[PDB]
């Protein structure tokens, strides 16, 4: 069971799939039941109870396969926890543009931005692709 | 003519226990890589310390890359966990 | 000139735990407190001469 | 290289020596385990019987719960292997993580 | 000689988790708030 | 026994969620934010030219 | 001579994107030949070609600048 | 990895004063700072 | 004994804290620039003032970043912690010269400082072309400032470089060859090798700038026959050593957390990896005039510029395949570590690629100093500097502190900071082909949306950068011990325990030769 | 009653040449999709863009507009 | 080079070399230079824009004279001082 | 308590005191360039020097004093000597770099041609050509000085020290002779520019080159050395051989083919 | 110019421009490609149970990691090294117009004839007429004559600059002392503007470039004009 800080030089206990038999037994230090039982595991193995077989396999094995592989809810916690940090940070961009920033230049205004399309329309700005491309010169309208 | 010292005369500290050792043919201060035993249980590869541990590097293979590392103990000799050869301290000083 | 090497070693291998640094003697100490009053009494003019330039004159 | 066959007779070699020690039966099982493979039945049956010589039952477990780890998520070869183990289980006592209650989370 | 261990190979202090607070808050926020306040530095000046 | 994910896992999830797409659709929609999208099939063309 | 002159023609000894030798070139050219008409009361009008190819190519700050020199003496330009 | 519980928990109560104290030492000054850019600007 | 121990160090693990602790400082100073840049770039206008401040902040971003933030925290901080460790050494080949190594960088910092606070700041670029840094654009301190600055960092890495090809040649078991010495090893060595050979060559060329703006020499100015050009191939025969400098330990802690949490012993393809990392080392020296296409060089010049360039995609893409094949097979671990490892595999392939794009000198007429080049580096940099120092510091933190880390913090960190970066720095990409200059405080109007985005997208990162600050709290607020580590046997750095002992290796490592 | 013996070597090895040999497939499936949704489209745009484009109609219509500053 | 002088290279050799090679030749040298000596005829001043360079002031004297001005040979940026 | 050969160093402040010394120094040039006051340079230049003087001081005392150096020790200072001089060497060649970019294509406002009109360059064949003996017999009298120090002989190894330090004072007081009577200076243009600052550096390193065997010629007084183990001395040897290359490729590159 | 949302390059107006775009698309292709390949291997190593953790022999399956990557570059060089020579083919331009960058504006320079030169400056946001484009427009635009192969030399009477025009595919450099050549060829006429794109100092955002490109008798009739 407890393992020390001033161990960390002598052999220990992992529980990994791919390392099925560690280093160690889980549990060094033995009961005189438990003393006994390891003796009774030296006769046939058929005469061991359940219970018994349970308690071998504690005393040499910390958690099974089955534990040790265990899928969690852990990726609950981290992906809600990220959205929330996430939100909180449009709260400082709320904050930052109430407060830092004043206003966005005049050509933002609707209807600057209607005459520099036609405009930009009226020199053919993106003709092949882009952007007039887009614009139906016969019928006078975008392009559906 | 003379008049410049020599180690012999002059060398002190480290470098002349360095010079004296390596006169005696003794490598204290690990300058040279140990030459491997077979290292089987019968022949263990003999790792000299001044404590009851140490560090054990271990190429399996000559030209293999990966370094095998692990604490020796005194007592019983112990094998490397990837080929097995015998590693066995010695303490002394 | 004669060898006197042999003095300095036994010297600098005094059993007195001082740093190389101040082995030598008294005069290292001067030595050592004259050149760390110089950097650091150095340094904090150089901080000052910042917070001068930092400003128009 | 070696074929299938030779691997597998090599590996039951290594488990069938009759005084393997403790140091040998983790070491053959933590290297074989390595392997893009799930171990042939008669492999484990060596092994398995080295663990008996080694009054070892708890290492006896824990061998059948690694062959069905090194299976995936191909369920069907762990019962396949087990069946195989069938006579060898009820000769040397050893019950199965399943019948411990070991397969539970 | 001098102290090892967790805790003991830094130059700082984590003996108490709220000084170490105090202390994490002034090292990190200085660094953070340097250039800020150089932004109004160079603003103030014309 | 069950752990922080076992018993807040499923809340904090939820409510991290609504909490961040609610916020994000209130700051892209509701302070001002000028995203200046594409004219094309949103604005129309108005003259320009003066004498 | 070869009128219809349009800009300065392509020069294999100038094939790259840097022209400053070109430019550089043909000033000098003019004001050589310019110095050798006048020197022996020639027409400079044969030096008429790099006149146009160094007009066009060359900065009109460089001309200036260059021409303030040759008369001040302090052209380094051997002409 | 493995390693010894907290020798000095720290409850969700203790976090959570620690992690507003380490934003709010990121985000008052710059926050200070931009909120008076325009007295910085014009003057 | 705090003086003796912290400011006279000849401690390698000690000096590599210092390290740590300043390039986190560093990284603070520099993501605080990062946001005033973005945030002058937020909206359509002006927000701090006009090019010149802009400019300052833009330079000193580059500065900070690169050599405060990164060179010390991969170099200074895991090259003298892991270094020593990782080869059985008892210490550096010189630990008085190292310590000094450290000291040189807070003057040097403070240089930084006081070019900005003095007159206008330098706003010159990271890269200080001439005449813009000359003494009649940039009259005044603060572009000597800036070079004393790099000075001081430059003669700090330079003995670094002395004390870790030193070390790593000389202080190796007996019995070890080079090519039985951990990649992140050989990663350090390589790297201390380009920065030997980079950083004098910008020394020169930065003291000619020096003297052309207070001895009147003319190295740069044509009136007295100089070349504003000449300094560009002078600063960039260093520039790009330098950024192969800043992403090799990267490549070298990624081969190590790579092989670490996919349950491996080894990394695939060992001398494959070496022959990488040195091939990308040479061939950093000799393509250097790719980030000069447009300066009016003859099409022969450009055309093998061009084609050396893109040769380095080579021994790079063996590295990254190399890495997949680690994880092929592994019994994956999904660490905080390995998670920001997996995102450095994806992210710098990215940046890497968009690298090639820039390559091709004909396409990159339309690119250079366009933000494609701002996305290109900020993918490498960014997402793989960064990447592979957050996973290195979550990866070793145990290591150093002998305290555990919380790691479901540390993962809800990772995908903050994977969400931030990746909205910041992709629609640069559309900026950059869409024309949008570098170091512009104000754009057209045109270019508002992808601005917007990206400037939201640093938002995010900051956050990220506040929550690391406090998950280090957490972890030496909580005093979790570490007990055991796996996979000692092929990590020799961890077979001291955590924190490993003020002196380690007394007693020297036991390898035969046979 | 028994069941039959599965393959059991080689699983991993089986499991990536299948999925490279299907990324090989997608990848020339891309390919295709990219030729004929990108680089064919622009090509076939520009193209036909100027197979009948008249420059100076193109012209007289930008000046009618008011846009030049040489061309009233 | 047609020294044979081979075998051990000692400290006699290099002593040889020394007294025997390398200190004529300096005395050579310097009864060479010691000949070609004694100031030839400044050039004529042109005040010459690539030259004289002055874009900031020399931080010592009247920050308008080099560092190691020599006034019969040095002009400065207006000519020769008197 | 140690079981290997390489030295723990007692902890130090001349690291921080060097590093303070490079502030002072940068500082001070900045305060001199820009505000007209020497006396930030003038603490730096005094902490520089007591700094030198302490750190080497301290690595005699270690080594011939304490013993430190063994076999292992010196193998890496001989690797540091040598990548140290190798970063010298990148120094210098970015100046040669600058110096052929300049000359390989002189641009209009030098008249278009190499020297620059106006430049009337050194007479090669004079006080350059002696410079060239002078740096050239004092890589031959070290050599002798290195032979006599292995060969154990105290008088020729003095001798032979004494000769190669006169002659670099040699070298250094006609080289300040020659900048005296240079009809051109470091402002006229880019031909000045490269000449004084590459000579200028190379002068540098001479000073100090002449100064380590200075410090080298009093070791020797003191007895540091032996037959076998006298590193300082071997730096010193491998420095002045570097300083003796540089001048070989500044007298054909400037002085030569420049002229 | 470029379009709110864009995403690629600004239509091309030059046939080298058409060049490249198409350059462009061959060589996103591969990009798109390896890179998602490389994402999908990753995904592939991490979603299986399966595992294989002995030493893997390396050196058959470094050899395609070695070729492809090759035959790849190779893929790429080939059409990129054409266009390159391409763009520096012999040509026989029409025209010289000589640009000088300064701090902050551009001037220009039609000296094949008459000594027609002007300054170009950049319009103030409070000064823009309706329509028309904030940090874009120029009082003094540089008219030229389209269809036509016109010579550019790019150079500075300060600090560095660069004149780029990205519909053109053009970016020179703009260095005091030097003399930089690039070659201009509008297919359309209209206008086609771009950016200084070299860091100069206090107005570098604010000193773009605007082309006319008209019929060769309405820009000689300007020229006439503008002496
Ligand atoms: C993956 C990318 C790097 C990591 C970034 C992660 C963050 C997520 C972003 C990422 C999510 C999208 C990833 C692919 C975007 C392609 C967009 C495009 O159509 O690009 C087109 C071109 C220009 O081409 C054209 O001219 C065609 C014009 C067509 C216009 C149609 C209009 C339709 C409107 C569409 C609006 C799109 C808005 C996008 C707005 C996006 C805002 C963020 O732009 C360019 O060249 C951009 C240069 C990119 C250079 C780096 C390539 C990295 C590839 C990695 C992908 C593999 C993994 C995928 C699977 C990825 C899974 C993670
Ligand atoms: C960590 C730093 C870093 C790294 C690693 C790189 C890596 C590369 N860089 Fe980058 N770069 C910078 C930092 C970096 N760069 C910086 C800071 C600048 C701008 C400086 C400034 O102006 O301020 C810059 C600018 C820059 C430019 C100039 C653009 C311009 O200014 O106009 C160019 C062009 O050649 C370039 C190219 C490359 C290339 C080819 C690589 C290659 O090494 C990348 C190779 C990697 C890959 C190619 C991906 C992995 C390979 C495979 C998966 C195999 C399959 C791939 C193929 C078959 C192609 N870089
Ligand atoms: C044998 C003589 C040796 C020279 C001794 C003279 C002073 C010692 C200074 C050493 C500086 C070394 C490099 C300096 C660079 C240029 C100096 C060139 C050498 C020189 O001294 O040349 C003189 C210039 O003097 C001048 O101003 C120089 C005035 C002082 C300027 C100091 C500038 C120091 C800059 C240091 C920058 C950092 C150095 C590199 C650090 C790299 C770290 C990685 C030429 O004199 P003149 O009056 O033009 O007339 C000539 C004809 N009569
Ligand atoms: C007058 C104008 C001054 C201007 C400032 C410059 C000042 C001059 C500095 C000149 C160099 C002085 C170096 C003195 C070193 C003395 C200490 C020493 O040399 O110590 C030796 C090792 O040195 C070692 O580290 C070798 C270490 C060599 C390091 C120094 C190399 C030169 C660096 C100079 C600075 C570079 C500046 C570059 C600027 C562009 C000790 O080993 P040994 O000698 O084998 O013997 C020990 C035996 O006795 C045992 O039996
Ligand atoms: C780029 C990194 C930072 C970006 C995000 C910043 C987030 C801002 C956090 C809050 O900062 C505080 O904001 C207050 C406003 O909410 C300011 O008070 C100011 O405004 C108050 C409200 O008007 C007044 O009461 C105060 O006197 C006045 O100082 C205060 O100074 C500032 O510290
Ligand atoms: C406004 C501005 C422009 S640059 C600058 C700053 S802040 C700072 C902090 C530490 C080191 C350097 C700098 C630096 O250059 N602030």
């Amino acid at each position: 069971s407890v393992v020390k800080s001033e161990d960390y030089a002598l052999p220990s206990y992992v529980d990994r799939r791919d390392y099925p038999l560690p280093d160690v037994a889980h549990v060094k230090n033995l009961s005189a039941s438990q003393k006994a039982l390891k003796e009774k595991e030296k006769a046939s193995w058929s005469s061991l109870s359940i219970d018994e077989k349970v308690e071998l396999y504690r005393l040499k094995f910390k958690e099974s396969f089955a534990e040790m592989n265990r899928s969690t809810n852990e990726w609950k916690t981290v992906v809600g926890a990220a959205m929330f940090f996430i939100g909180f940070t449009a709260l400082l961009l709320i904050w930052e543009k109430h407060y830092v920033y004043g206003p966005i230049p005049h050509t933002f205004e609707e209807e600057w931005v209607a005459k520099q399309t036609k405009r930009m329309l009226d020199m053919k700005v993106a003709p092949i692709q882009g952007f007039s491309a887009k614009w139906d010169y016969d019928k006078n309208e975008w392009k559906k | 003519g003379g008049g410049v010292p020599t180690d012999e005369e002059q060398a002190t500290g480290l470098e002349r226990e360095v010079m004296l050792a390596a006169r005696k043919g003794q490598d204290p201060y690990n300058i040279l890589a140990p030459k491997a035993t077979s290292g089987t249980k019968e022949d263990p590869n003999l790792v000299p310390s001044i404590t009851n541990k140490r560090i054990v590097g271990c190429i399996c293979e000559e030209d293999n890359s990966t370094v095998i590392w692990f604490w020796l103990h005194k007592g019983e000799a112990q094998r490397c966990p990837s080929c097995g050869t015998h590693y066995k301290l010695v303490p002394h000083q | 000139f004669e060898n006197r090497v042999a003095e300095k070693q036994k010297l600098f291998q005094e059993d007195n735990g001082l740093p190389v640094h101040l082995k030598g003697g008294a005069t290292d100490n001067i030595l050592y407190r004259v050149t760390m009053t110089l950097c650091l009494g150095g340094t904090l003019y150089s901080l000052y001469c910042l917070g001068w330039a930092s400003f128009p004159h | 290289h070696e074929t299938d066959e030779e691997f597998d007779a090599r590996w039951v070699t290594y488990f069938n020596k009759p005084d393997i020690d403790a140091w040998e039966l983790r070491k053959g099982m933590n290297t074989l385990v390595g392997y893009d493979l799930v171990p042939e039945p008669k492999i484990i049956d060596a092994a398995l019987r080295a663990c008996r010589r080694l009054n070892d039952f708890a290492s006896a477990v824990r061998i059948l719960e690694v062959v069905k780890d090194k299976a995936g998520p191909h369920k069907e070869i762990y019962p396949y292997v087990i069946q195989e183990l069938r006579p060898t289980l009820n000769e040397l006592g050893i019950s199965t993580p399943e019948e411990l209650g070991l397969d539970k989370v | 000689h001098y102290e090892e261990g967790p805790g003991k190979n830094i130059p700082f202090s984590v003996e108490n988790k709220w000084r170490l607070l105090a202390m994490m808050t002034l090292f990190f926020g200085s660094g953070f708030a340097a250039p800020f306040f150089i932004v109004r530095h160079q603003l103030l000046k014309k | 026994a069950p752990d922080f994910h076992d018993k807040y896992g499923n809340a904090v999830l939820a409510s991290g969620a609504t909490f961040c797409v609610a916020v994000w659709v209130y700051m892209a929609t509701q302070i001002g934010i000028e995203w200046n999208p594409s004219p094309v099939g949103r604005v129309t063309p108005k003259e320009w030219r003066e004498q | 001579k070869i009128k219809n002159y349009q800009t300065a023609p392509f020069d294999s000894r100038f094939p790259n994107q840097n022209q400053t030798r070109n430019c550089w070139q043909n000033y000098l050219d003019f004001h050589r030949c310019e110095k050798a008409m006048t020197a022996k009361g020639g027409d400079v009008s044969v030096c008429e070609w790099y006149r146009r190819v160094y007009k066009s190519l060359c900065p009109i700050s460089w001309v200036s600048t260059w021409d303030d020199r040759r008369a001040e003496g302090t052209f380094p330009g051997k002409i | 990895i493995t390693a010894k519980p907290a020798k000095t928990p720290t409850s969700p109560k203790e976090q959570a004063i620690g992690l507003s104290v380490t934003f709010l030492s990121f985000l008052l000054p710059a926050g200070w700072v931009l909120y008076h850019l325009d007295n910085y600007k014009k003057s | 004994m705090f003086i003796n121990r912290w400011l006279f160090s000849t401690n390698h693990k000690d000096i590599g804290t210092l390290y740590l602790l300043f390039g986190a400082w560093a990284g603070m100073v520099g993501t605080a620039l990062s946001l005033l840049i973005r945030a002058e770039l937020g909206q359509p206008g002006t927000l701090l003032g006009d090019d010149q401040i802009y400019n300052v902040v833009v330079t000193a971003h580059a500065f900070v970043m690169i050599f405060f933030m990164v060179m010390p925290i991969m170099i200074g901080g895991f090259g003298n912690w892991l270094v020593p460790l990782m080869i059985g050494a008892p210490d550096m080949a010189f630990p008085r010269m190292n310590n000094m190594s450290f000291w040189l960088l807070p003057p040097s910092f403070l240089l930084l400082l006081a070019s900005s606070m003095v007159e206008a700041g330098a706003g010159t670029g990271w890269t200080v072309y001439p005449p813009l840094a000359g003494n009649l654009a940039h009259a005044g301190a603060s572009v000597d400032l800036t070079i004393f600055s790099l000075h001081l960092a430059g003669v700090s890495s330079i003995l670094g470089a002395i004390n870790f090809i030193t070390t790593i040649i000389n202080m190796k078991p007996p019995a070890m060859s080079q090519y039985q010495t951990p990649l992140f090893v050989w990663s350090v060595m390589i790297t201390a090798v380009l920065l030997l050979l980079s950083l004098p060559v910008l020394a020169a060329g930065i003291t000619m700038l020096l003297t052309d703006r207070n001895l009147n020499t003319t190295f740069f100015d044509p009136a007295g026959g100089g070349d504003p050009i000449l300094y560009q191939h002078l600063f960039w025969f260093f520039g790009h050593p330098e950024v192969y400098i800043l992403i090799l330990p990267g490549f070298g802690m990624i081969s190590h957390i790579v092989t670490y949490y996919s349950g491996k012993k080894e990394p695939f393809g060992y001398m494959g990896m070496v022959w990488a990392m040195m091939s990308i080392g040479f061939l950093g020296f000799i393509v250097w005039a790719h980030h000069m296409f447009t300066v009016g060089m003859d099409v022969d010049t450009r055309a093998y510029f061009t084609s050396a360039t893109m040769i380095i995609a080579i021994p790079t893409g063996v590295k990254v395949f190399s890495w997949l094949a680690t994880l092929h097979g592994g019994n994956i671990k999904w660490s905080p570590a390995m998670m920001w490892a997996l995102g450095f595999i994806f992210l710098f392939t990215v940046g890497g690629l968009t690298g090639i794009v820039l390559a091709n000198s004909s396409l990159d007429i339309v690119l250079h100093d366009t933000y494609y080049v701002v996305a290109h580096f900020h993918y490498v940099l960014s997402m793989g500097a960064v990447f592979a120092i957050m996973g290195g510091f979550v990866h070793w933190f145990p290591l150093f502190s002998g305290y555990t880390l919380n790691d479901t913090w540390a993962k809800i960190h990772f995908a903050i900071m994977f969400v931030g970066v990746n909205m910041t720095f992709f629609p640069q990409h559309f900026l950059g082909l869409s024309g949008m200059p570098r170091r512009y405080s104000d754009y057209p109007d045109a270019y508002t949306m992808w601005n917007t985005i990206s400037s939201m997208g640093s938002f995010i990162s900051l956050t990220a950068v506040m929550l690391m600050v406090f998950i280090i709290w957490e972890a030496f607020a909580s005093k979790r011990e570490v007990l055991t580590v796996d996979l000692t046997t092929t990590n020799l750095e961890w077979l001291n325990g955590c924190p490993p002992p003020y002196h380690t290796f007394e007693e020297p490592t036991y390898v035969n030769l046979k | 009653t028994a069941l039959a013996k599965p393959q059991m070597r080689g699983l991993l090895a089986r499991r990536l040449r299948f999925h490279i040999v299907g990324a090989f497939m997608v990848s020339l499936g891309f390919a295709t999709f990219y030729k004929f949704a990108v680089a064919e489209k622009r090509k076939k745009a520009y193209a036909d863009f100027y197979r009948n484009y008249d420059s100076m109609k193109d012209f007289e219509e930008m000046r009618k507009a008011g846009i030049f500053q040489s061309a009233k | 080079a047609a020294k044979g002088d081979h075998g051990g290279t000692g400290a006699r050799t290099w002593r040889f070399l020394t007294f025997g090679l390398a200190l004529p030749s300096v005395a050579l040298c310097t009864l060479n230079s010691w000949l070609h000596s004694g100031h030839r005829e400044r050039p004529a001043f042109i005040p010459y824009h690539h030259l004289r360079i002055r874009t900031k002031p020399f931080s010592w004297g009247d920050g308008n004279h080099t560092f190691f001005h020599n006034p019969r040979v040095n002009p400065l940026p207006t000519g020769y001082e008197k | 308590h140690q079981t290997h050969a390489y030295h723990m160093v007692n902890p130090s402040p001349w690291p921080l005191t060097g590093a303070l010394s490079a502030l002072l120094m940068t500082s001070g040039l900045t305060m001199w360039f820009h505000f007209n006051s020497m006396t930030l340079l003038m603490i730096g230049l005094t902490t520089n020097m007591l700094t030198m003087y302490q750190w080497w001081r301290d690595v005699i005392r270690e080594s011939t004093f304490q013993g430190h150096h063994t076999p292992a020790v010196q193998k890496g200072l001989r690797y540091g000597m040598i990548l140290f001089i190798i970063s010298e060497v990148l120094f210098f060649t970015g100046f040669f770099w600058a110096f052929y970019h300049s000359s390989l294509a002189p641009t209009p406002e030098l008249g278009g041609c190499w020297p620059p009109t106006g430049i009337h360059p050194l007479n090669p064949l004079e006080v350059p050509l002696l410079n060239t003996s002078v740096l050239l017999a004092s890589g031959v009298s070290i050599t002798w000085a290195h032979h006599s120090l292995m060969e154990g002989d105290r008088k020729h190894m003095l001798q032979a020290l004494f000769i190669t330090i006169t002659l670099g004072v040699y070298f250094t007081l006609l080289q300040a002779s020659e900048y005296y009577e240079a009809p051109f200076t470091i402002s006229d243009g880019v031909y000045g520019s490269t000449f004084f600052v590459a000579t200028g550096f190379h002068g540098l390193h001479v000073i100090i080159g002449s100064t380590f065997l200075i410090v080298c010629f009093f070791r020797q007084l003191k007895f540091h050395f032996t037959s076998n183990h006298h590193f300082g001395f071997e730096a010193a040897a491998w420095y002045w051989h570097f300083v003796d290359v540089v001048w070989l490729f500044l007298y054909v590159s400037i002085y030569w083919w420049g002229s």
